[PDB]
């Protein structure tokens, strides 16, 4: 069993730039590409394994700006990563749909995919995809849904994990992110599976009441981003007690074919003097992974219903208490859950605990929670950012810019009214 | 001055020992006690008590010795008897068939490949 | 609802249940230790035996190696001197044999590391003419048969080696007997030591030497060539990892590690050329030398 | 099939190794014992020499 | 002679049938390597049972474990007990169901199916005489239930007169892993009923509270579970495997317990389980043993008997015992509690005793009542059920491989008429 | 006494013959210095029909290879057993035929089939009472089977009254070697059904098939198949080199499976194949030789028996075997399987016993097979043919060369009619 990753955009491989070093610490592999010094197939999901002693991995870094692809180039994984699997265009996209969606794309998507069929042709046991963007900007929102419309042309069944970075309401980085953000969902819905929001001030949230940093910069959001993916991905890597693939994400999160979209939490952030303070349980870790001030999206779920949740388990945890502690929370009434599904929960647990990367903020825990769940909470989200998509649309700004690129107000209105139509959904089936 | 990502991802903290130190697969054993021993009725310090006798054996044939009575070979509640009860009849007359098994499969163990049925 | 654990010490929750479970449990270790039938100690005694200060002896002063004597096997080519574990040997019902490796962690002269030569004496059914030689000293082109000292249990004996002893062998390639990791013959010790299997024949590495080194005395330190006598076919370091429990050793099969290039063979048997009467050379993993024993000291008799 | 027999061999080494950690599991244990008894010990011995 | 296949499914039955396995080769006496070395000849006789003679007292089980993820067969293959399974028993997909009964019933199973009816063929026909099949796995999950079920039924109706065990997983809210739970667990029992002979019903609920109130542990993680499970599956074919005075084999069981073709849905329980801070307290006796087994809290299922009537029971003794003490507990436990029994049978309570208890023990006794206290399961299940397909939510996985919507209703018929007649039976 | 007499044809036909030599002389227990060293005196009685007494108990095997390219003559003598066959045997042709059957069977056999007629009617008339010859070459090469089949002419116009043996390579659609297979494989067939007294059909895509399922092998390379194919050729000859209960030579096989002149092509496999992770979980019984020896995945051939009829087929046991258990399950698989036999002849089973078990195993079996499911192999290879000659592919080649038109007409016709007849008789 193995499954690949792609990252797409400026954000998606400064994000695998910290996810591969995480990989490469928990299989015990040295930055230049080689184990110290048998017989462990662990890491075989993540890395291959080359000639005599090289393990190189099974992702694909590609953004249309040179600088950081070859940055990577000149860091301190030069060995690491294959010198093909790299990929870098001439010029970026530059905060345009339109741009990174017809212009380049057409030149640079085809190389991207005759080069991911030979990945998938060397792999064996492929899981299925999982893809890292975010749809702010122009080359993972463009040539992301480019690349995920012929993904799903050329293989469809199977799964297409993605972690997407969404915008958040009041920080931001950009101008034109409505529009783009936007003309990404209008693809992503039918085309991704099992779709993860990651917000920026959730986040940054986070590591200022948890992690206790004060001035924290890009390196640390992705850090525990990476956290959260190895998480999730343990059970494929390791032997738990109950473990769960990709598949059960696509089965029992989603219920129905145009609902998909995911709040995650993860717990317990904590940093190495409150790890000597606190006395590390479960029913507290628990419950930490159900306050909002603990989930990676900024939004508020008491507004919401539940529809379902996910938790992987790892380290210390056996299933009597982890038991206990969901069985006090569906007892608790200051959260809920839809009415039409009446057991609303799927554990997970493997025996490893996450690991710590030197010079990181997070300390050694001996188990961690990941939540991953279902609610309509997005549905407020996506009302929210359609609120200042229309502000902008009526006055027709920006918009020379994307008919200049080629498209016309057609895909505008288009995706205008799918996303209202999708606040219909989530609106009545929080009935 | 130098870039960020330089300044975050450096050499010093792996690939001495801490690949090793975080290379732990603490995943691996997570031992269980056993299952005999939640189960096992008795003092600790002995061997478990194995009954490998039936009412037949014991009275019919008279394994035991002594042939006392029927029912001093049942579990009674009282101590007066419990100390009484035999556990194990060893003996040929119980062994004749690993015997017979045995010698099965030595001569299945040590074969000449050189010898012809008929003669 | 819940409230925070604490150490068995402390008496609180079901601190009399927890601490009675674990007395139990160790009650168990302690008993099975009086016994001696831990898994622990059960193969600690096995390493003392397999593993123990061994003095190579020879039976006389001259330099080349003597038959009766207690050697080592090393490959010249990276050390790693063979030896088999007595333990795990194949389980199977008619089968004795027990697997033999290549140990690059241990040289130093051990019981299980050490190969004692015995002579072969053919039968009378053999139609082998055998050059005659009255000393007691090996030489080339002589069948021979090596077995190793006890390590699993007796004392040494000149020629018997042990009560029981187990000679190196190898078996064409069947489907029952082929080495476990590769496909060549494979190498063990097996208790059979009367089948001609068992002997072996040592040559000098050179194609062109060998004919006119035919019958000289064998020198310690030289390179040479052990070839399975029965299906002639060489000793090699099989170069695929061996997980047995004293080390991850190397595979050791028998195959005849040549280097692919042609030799016009048939021209040259119809020409009648000298080139023509020789083996292919073979291969710098064939190669191995004896380690002698520096001191003098005869094993008893059987 | 060829997956299969590479994962043959791997079973075998799997098997070693576990051997191994439960043979270091069980001296683990007999040094706690060991320990918690010593521990006895060097208590004794502070208290009477003070 | 008689002979028992065992199967395992999933995830699941895979580690019970590790466990069981474990404790079946410690009651014959045979080492983790394969060979006996065991005392008596008591033994010796009732091997071929559960084993089979390789050559040179080798015995290796007469088991077919199947999955769809490598992860179990590792987990097998790791600990001990696990070189003595045939290679060749490995029936073993790659791609992994993973709680869709769907895939576990119409597109996994059309291709692995066929190669475990091979195996489990050969292994049929490699005995003589079969006592039936015992088949250990679960109901929440995709590879067991649905794969079981599958086989259930094409073995079925291959072999239509041998009996058949199915220890069987239930689902409980309290205790709910997934969230599909109904919708795989309402088509499997509706399988179930057309398909099993009788069904022994199992759940992680009852077992939890066990090992807190009974057993008195601290963390009783799943192999102290599995072993429980064990030591309830060796109890119910102690009897064929060693001689006692009053010999009841499994269809002895099946006739004397089931009364309707519908009505084989057991509840079963084991004793004595007592904590290890209090083993010296109890006496080795049949009243003992009985007041702890017809207990309420000694049940292996959710479900509170006193909330329903006992239609019949039965109890299988291990132990040189008295039958008189035997017959006469069992009589004062049913003129006692009289309103727990139905009243159109007279002794409803069938009984067994045979001369070998486990090794460990003195004295053994399993419990095996078929009650109608389980209809009280199945609304539980079923009431969800109707939830979520009234929403049609989660239904997309399934109908998008071959199943309909139709499919679904008849499992609430079934699951309606089955508590119907439960409750009218009341 | 009976003597066979070894004919090796091209570079399939050198390895093979090189794996086979190398099994034999293990069997007799001759090393490859050319003197015997076995211990039961079994071995010396029965030699004379292998080899020739020389000097000082030099036996030397009583073979020929022949080729055209030295390549496989220097990989022959490069290794062991090369120094026991005796240089004159070393008929050896310079120049090379290619994959080309007119060059092989008209411009290179003219010069070359003067000195294999030499070597070979010197190697028979050494020998007192041949019993027959032996041919191993293959249907895909030029120097195989264009000198093989000349010599089959010859031989058979020389010496009519003795039998002759062909193990003959077909080759397969799935592992296609050569382009010209097609014209190679029915010129040669045409060529066999006319002067080759019985064919026993190889392929090695059921070869590759066996050592991937049965055998779990990881790197199958060629010495796998060779190996294979030799543990054929020691089984179908076991009977004349030691003694048993009921002897079959080749005479007797060829006379109870050949009910008509032309239906002489077999189809065989081997029992037991298992792997050595699955030896010892396996008892010895003829039982278990039996359900893998009438297994369809087992042939040796790329033709599944159950599209067709058995004609008659074959059995040669090899160890101390129960002949009451022989006969009764070559019954019970007679009338279990009641559709897969022939009705016109009643005991189609021809068996045989011999004491003496092939090295380093207990009990084992061979099996030969003729049935009407190799026509299924002919018309795979004749439509084929058609389709190239339809438009004269690669047809210059051989029509240059002295070869006509008519040549390949009456190929295919002959083809045609041989499947025809097979097809009527099923
Ligand atoms: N959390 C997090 N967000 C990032 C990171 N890098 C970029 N982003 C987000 O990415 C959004 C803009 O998209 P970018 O990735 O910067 O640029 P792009 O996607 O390649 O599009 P172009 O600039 O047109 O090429 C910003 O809103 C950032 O919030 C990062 O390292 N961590
Ligand atoms: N009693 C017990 N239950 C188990 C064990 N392992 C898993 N389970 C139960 O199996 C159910 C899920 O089954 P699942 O793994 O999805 O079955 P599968 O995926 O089809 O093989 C959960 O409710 C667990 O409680 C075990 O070792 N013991
Ligand atoms: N089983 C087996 N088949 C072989 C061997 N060598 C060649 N072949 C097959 O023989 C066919 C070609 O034979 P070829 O070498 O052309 O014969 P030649 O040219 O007449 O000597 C190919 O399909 C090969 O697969 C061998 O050693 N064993
Ligand atoms: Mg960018």
């Amino acid at each position: 069993r193995e499954v690949i990753s792609i990252h797409i955009g400026q954000a998606g491989i400064q994000v695998g730039n910290a996810c591969w070093e995480l990989y490469c610490l928990e299989h015990g592999i040295q930055p230049d590409g080689q184990m110290p010094s048998g017989g462990d197939d662990a890491f075989n999901t993540f890395f291959s394994e080359t000639g005599a002693g090289k393990h190189v991995p099974r992702c694909i870094f590609l953004d249309l700006e040179p600088t950081v692809v070859d940055e990577v180039r000149t860091g301190t994984y030069r060995q690491l990563f294959h010198p093909e699997q790299l990929i870098s265009g001439k010029e970026d996209a530059a905060n345009n749909f339109a741009r990174g969606h017809y212009t380049i794309g057409k030149e640079i998507v085809d190389l991207a995919l005759d080069r991911i069929r030979k990945l998938a042709d060397n792999c064996t046991g492929l899981q299925g995809f999982l893809v890292f963007n975010a749809v702010g900007g122009g080359t993972g929102s463009g040539l992301g849904s480019l690349l995920l419309e012929r993904l799903s042309v050329d293989y469809g069944k199977k799964s297409k994990l993605g972690f997407t970075v969404y915008p958040s309401p009041q920080v931001s980085t950009a101008v034109v992110e409505p529009y783009n953000s936007v003309l990404s969902t209008h693809s992503l819905l039918e085309h991704t599976d099992v779709a993860v929001m990651l917000d920026n001030e959730a986040i940054y949230d986070i590591c200022r009441r948890s992690l206790d940093i004060e001035r924290p910069t890009y390196t640390n959001l992705n850090r525990l981003i990476a956290q959260v993916i190895s998480s999730l991905t343990a059970s494929l890597r390791f032997d738990g007690a109950l473990n769960v693939d990709i598949t059960e994400f696509q089965t029992n999160l989603v219920p129905y074919p145009r609902i998909h979209f995911m709040l995650s939490s993860y717990a317990p952030i904590i940093s190495a003097e409150k790890a000597y303070h606190e006395q590390l349980s479960v029913a507290e870790i628990t419950n930490a992974a159900f306050e909002p001030a603990s989930m990676m999206v900024k939004c508020d779920p008491r507004h919401g219903k539940y529809m379902a949740c996910c938790l992987m388990y790892r380290g210390d945890v056996v299933p009597k208490d982890v038991n206990a502690s969901v069985a006090t929370i569906k007892t608790k009434r200051t959260i809920q859950f839809v009415d039409w599904c009446p057991t609303g929960f799927k554990c997970g647990i493997n025996y490893q605990p996450p690991t710590v990367v030197p010079g990181g903020d997070l300390a050694k825990v001996q188990r961690a929670v990941c939540m991953i769940s279902n609610s309509t909470a997005i549905g407020e989200i996506f009302s929210r950012l359609d609120h200042k998509f229309d502000l902008m649309y009526a006055k027709r700004a920006f918009v020379h810019w994307y008919v200049g690129e080629g498209m016309e107000e057609g895909e505008f209105s288009e995706a205008r009214e799918d996303l209202a139509a999708l606040e219909k959904d989530f609106e009545e089936v929080g009935a | 001055p130098t870039t960020t990502q330089k300044r975050s991802y450096t050499a010093e903290g792996k690939t001495g020992e801490y690949l090793v130190e975080a290379s732990t697969r603490h995943d691996l054993n997570q031992p269980g006690v056993k299952g005999e021993l939640l189960t096992r009725h008795g003092r600790f310090d002995e061997p478990p008590v194995q009954c490998l006798g039936t009412t037949y054996q014991l009275t019919y044939g008279r394994a035991d010795g002594t042939d006392r009575r029927v029912q001093s070979y049942l579990w009674h509640g009282r101590k007066q008897v419990d100390y009484f009860v035999p556990h194990s009849t060893g003996g040929p007359s119980t062994l004749s068939l690993t015997a017979r098994k045995q010698q099965e499969w030595g001569t299945q163990g040590a074969t000449d490949a050189y010898l012809t049925t008929k003669m | 609802r819940d409230t925070t654990k604490y150490n068995a010490s402390c008496l609180i929750g079901n601190w009399a249940e927890d601490r009675e479970l674990q007395r139990a449990i160790l009650k168990d270790m302690l008993s099975k230790k009086g016994t001696g039938t831990l898994k622990l100690d059960a193969f600690r005694t096995r390493m003392a035996a397999a593993l123990s200060d061994l003095e190579l002896t020879k039976v006389a002063d001259d330099p080349y190696i003597h038959f009766g004597d207690v050697v080592q096997l090393v490959h010249v080519d990276t050390g790693c001197v063979l030896a088999g574990d007595p333990a795990d040997a194949d389980t199977r019902t008619g089968e004795s044999t027990c697997a033999a490796t290549a140990a690059p962690d241990v040289r130093a002269p051990c019981p299980r590391n050490s190969l004692i030569l015995l002579p072969y004496v053919p039968p009378k059914t053999a139609t082998a003419l055998e050059p005659p030689y009255d000393d007691a000293i090996v030489h080339y082109g002589q069948k021979v048969r090596l077995a190793l000292h006890p390590g699993a249990a007796g004392d040494p004996v000149d020629s018997g080696g042990g009560p029981r002893p187990v000679c190196l062998f190898s078996k064409p390639v069947s489907t029952t007997h082929a080495a476990r990791y590769s496909r060549q013959q494979l190498v063990g010790f097996t208790a059979r030591t009367d089948s001609f299997d068992c002997v072996w024949t040592v040559v000098t590495p050179d194609p062109a030497q060998r004919a006119a080194a035919e019958g000289v005395e064998v020198a310690a330190g030289a390179p040479v060539l052990l070839v399975h006598c029965a299906t002639q076919k060489p000793l090699c370091l099989e170069a695929a990892r061996y997980p047995n429990d004293y080390g991850v050793e190397l595979e050791v099969s028998a195959r005849s590690a040549l280097g692919p290039g042609l030799k016009l063979a048939m021209e040259q048997m119809a020409m009648g050329v000298q080139k023509g009467f020789l083996p292919k050379g073979e291969q710098t993993d064939n190669y191995w030398t004896f380690v002698a024993g520096s001191k003098v000291e005869a094993l008893p008799p059987p | 099939y060829d997956t299969v027999a590479a994962n043959a061999v791997k079973d075998d080494f799997k098997r070693k190794g576990r051997e191994f950690k439960e043979r270091a599991s069980e001296a683990q244990m007999l040094e706690s014992l060991y320990q918690s008894e010593r521990q006895k010990t060097l208590n004794a011995i502070r208290a009477e020499e003070e | 002679m008689r002979e028992i296949v065992h199967i395992q499914g999933g995830q699941c039955g895979n580690q019970i049938g590790a466990k069981f396995w474990e404790v079946v080769s410690d009651e014959h006496g045979i080492d983790p390597t394969g060979t006996y070395h065991g005392d008596s000849d008591l033994q010796l006789e009732r091997i071929n049972v559960y084993f089979n003679e390789a050559t040179g007292g080798r015995y290796v089980p007469r088991a077919i474990l199947m999955d769809l993820e490598p992860g179990t067969m590792d987990s097998v293959r790791s600990g001990p007990y696990g070189q003595i399974f045939r290679p060749d028993n490995f029936v073993f997909g790659q791609t992994g169901a993973g709680n869709n009964w769907a895939k576990g019933h119409y597109t996994e199973g059309a291709e692995l199916i066929d190669s475990v009816l091979d195996v489990v063929r050969k292994e049929a026909e490699s005995c003589d005489c079969l006592q039936g099949f015992q088949v250990c796995h679960s109901l929440g999950g995709g590879t067991g239930s649905g794969m079981g079920t599958l086989l259930i039924s094409k073995i079925r109706e291959e072999y239509p007169d041998r009996m058949m065990l199915t220890f069987s997983v239930v689902p409980s809210p309290k205790v709910s892993d997934t969230v599909v739970e109904p919708y795989n667990a309402t088509l499997s029992v509706h399988q179930l009923v057309e398909n099993a002979d009788e069904c022994m019903v199992l759940d992680n609920e009852a077992l939890y509270d066990i090992c807190f109130r009974t057993l008195k542990l601290t963390t009783p993680t799943f192999g102290d579970l599995n072993h429980l499970i064990s030591a309830v599956m060796s109890g119910i074919t102690c009897c064929l495997r060693f001689p006692g005075q009053l010999n009841a084999d499994l269809r002895k069981l099946a006739v004397n317990l089931i009364p309707f073709p519908r009505l084989h849905f057991f509840m079963v329980g084991f004793t004595p389980l007592t904590s290890r801070g209090s083993q010296q307290y109890r006496a080795l006796t049949v009243p003992e043993l009985t007041q702890q087994m017809w207990d309420a809290k000694n049940m292996m299922c959710a479900a509170d008997p006193r909330h329903g009537r006992y239609l019949t029971a039965s109890a299988l003794f291990r132990g040189r015992m008295s039958t008189k003490e035997v017959d006469e507990q069992m009589l004062n436990v049913q003129n006692k509690n009289s309103s727990y029994f139905v009243e159109w049978i007279p002794n409803n309570v069938k009984s067994s005793v045979c001369d070998i208890p486990p090794k460990g023990l003195k004295m053994s006794a399993t419990f095996i009542g078929n009650s109608t206290a389980i209809q009280e399961m199945f609304k539980r299940v079923s009431e969800q059920f109707t939830a979520m397909f009234r929403r049609k939510a989660f239904l997309h996985w399934y109908t998008g491989e071959g199943m309909d919507e139709m499919e679904f209703t008849e499992a609430e018929s079934n699951m309606n008429d089955l508590v119907s007649e439960y409750q009218q039976y009341q």
